[PDB]
RNA sequence: UAGCGGAGCGAACGGGGAGCAGCCCAGAGCCUGAAUCAGUGUGUGUGUUAGUGGAAGCGUCUGGAAAGGCGCGCGAUACAGGGUGACAGCCCCGUACACAAAAAUGCACAUGCUGUGAGCUCGAUGAGUAGGGCGGGACAUCCUGUCUGAAUAGGGGGCCAUCCUCCAAGGCUAAAUACUCCUGACUGACCGAUAGUGAACCAGUACCGUGAGGGAAAGGCGAAAAGAACCCCGGCGAGGGGAGUGAAAAAGAACCUGAAACCGUGUACGUACAAGCAGUGGGAGCACGCAGGCGUGUGACUGCGUACCUUUUGUAUAAUGGGUCAGCGACUUAUAUUCUGUAGCAAGGUUAACCGAAUAGGGGAGCCGA
């Protein structure tokens, strides 16, 4: 009932990267999702002797609100909304707006 | 006092004391203020004084309440805020049908009162913020003033007069 | 109100409503075990304790970011509400609505079993009791520790009756009613961190007291830690300057906004021969800002000038109070009563409880007036 899973191609609806597409790396329990190549941040990670001897400025991906992304149809080329039906005993996701089963 | 309808363009004569009475601003001000004060829940307290829960309800004499209804109801006729139709109903409880049925009549903010409330009409108007639906028995002075226009069915006006005068 | 008492206390009858239910025993037979009530399964319904589906939006402008503006569409039995980088009916969670339970369990029935007896008939109809005596208690009245003692359809009430009404000396009894530690939902002309619970925060804590007990202060970076890599000064410090992150670092964790008292640095003017509530009227000069004077700041010199508050007849050639700033801090609510204003109806006015999901209407019991 999440409408988004770990492995899914999504398009950012709003934010610094509006319109960009990427693959969801993982979804956080706080209602946010990490998407490859989206919302890059520059963390100044200070070196620690035990691990990561090199320091430097490191670019990492920041979580994005789940409401800021939508499943990318890739057929119409635009964001889409997900509905839930009960198919063959397992309720799966389908694309509203032509109601196609993923 | 006869008003010309819209669809049938016929007339319905009513006592002038109902739809043709003078506007008692002091009386209406009292009754309208009374209704607003009656609805508030005055529950509060502190703990230099401290408040206690209180009842804001006021008494309105049975005859005095009707008198206020006559003045506002009559003012609607003089202000041409009262539209009377013989029939007003929708086939199905769909708000979309109600929207189309209203734009044709050129009504945006309207109070629709009927003699016998229809289930489809009530459900259809529930999601329209600017549209309210009442029954002839359930009319209210505050509602009659708030809405720009007031649609009444032929049955309703007959019932209202006997309930008022 | 009747009454009791001054101050105050305060019925009953009766009427209108809420809710209604009265039963068995005081003993036998017939008849059967038949209604009914309890225990107990068993079926169904209907909840409760998890959940499932759930409609409809794009373009462009500004911007760090669009939900905003503009434009053009759509859903609505769903425009409750919350979240999302600013304010979303159509992004997300929901909502209207429609469904859902292996198991436990509430509540109505249906039915199984158990225990229980209904129907009719006839009788009975509460004894150391009613009452009375004594001694006390409690206020002639009431209570009883003690002793005595009836009639029993006749007995018990209302100088005497009248007349009416009732049946003690056995027990059981639902509904309408009171309250809220606790749980849920909703609501607020309620507060918004000195407020609101003492406690928005690891608060009945820290702390105080032997103890019972008393009892605080303390919320906020940002949309996201992206919480400052690296360099420099320094003590391998503190702290800072760069750099970098970010829309913003004067958002840097001592983190939204950042007032006043209070403390400084800088600039302008005045001030080291001038006496006191420090201002006010006139006013030169200087500095700066604007066709020659005006403006702003300063104020040499000069006229006038017994701080304020409270007490007191009074401000006192008196006494009292205030270190300063900021925040808090006093005619509230209910009931009764009286007057004025105003509005309704009018010799009539108006209902209370309650019914009614219903502010309508009903309700005229009563109240005041004529």
């Amino acid at each position: 009932a999440a409408k988004i899973r770990r492995d899914d191609e999504v398009i950012v609806l709003t934010g610094k990267d509006k319109g960009k597409r990427g693959k969801v790396k993982n979804v956080l329990s706080s209602g946010k999702v990490i998407v490859e190549g989206i919302n890059l941040v520059k963390k100044h990670q200070k070196p620690v002797p035990a691990l990561n001897q090199p320091g430097g400025i490191v670019e990492k991906e920041a979580a994005i609100q789940v409401s800021n992304v939508a499943i990318f149809n890739a057929a119409t080329g635009k964001a889409d909304r997900v509905g839930f039906r009960f198919e063959d005993g397992k309720k799966v996701r389908f694309f509203k707006s032509n109601s196609e089963t993923i | 006092m006869e008003l010309v309808l819209k669809d049938a363009q016929s007339a319905l004569t009513v006592s002038e004391t109902t739809f043709g009475r003078d506007f008692n601003e002091a009386l209406v001000h009292q009754v309208v203020v009374a209704y607003a004060a009656g609805a508030r829940q005055g529950t509060r307290a502190q703990k230099t004084f401290a408040a206690r829960p209180q009842d804001h309800s006021q008494k309105v004499n049975k005859k005095m309440y009707r008198g206020a209804l006559k003045s506002i109801l009559s003012e609607l006729v003089r202000q041409d805020r009262l539209i009377v139709v013989e029939k007003f109903s929708v086939e199905a409880p769909k708000t979309k049908l109600l929207a189309q049925k209203l734009k044709d009549m050129a009504l945006e903010d309207v109070l629709i009162i009927t003699g016998e409330l229809d289930e489809n009409l009530f459900l259809a108007a529930r999601n329209l913020h600017k549209v309210d639906v009442r029954d002839a028995t359930g009319i209210d002075p505050v509602s009659l003033i708030a809405f720009d226009k007031v649609v009444m069915t032929a049955d309703a006006v007959k019932q209202v007069e006997e309930m008022l005068a």
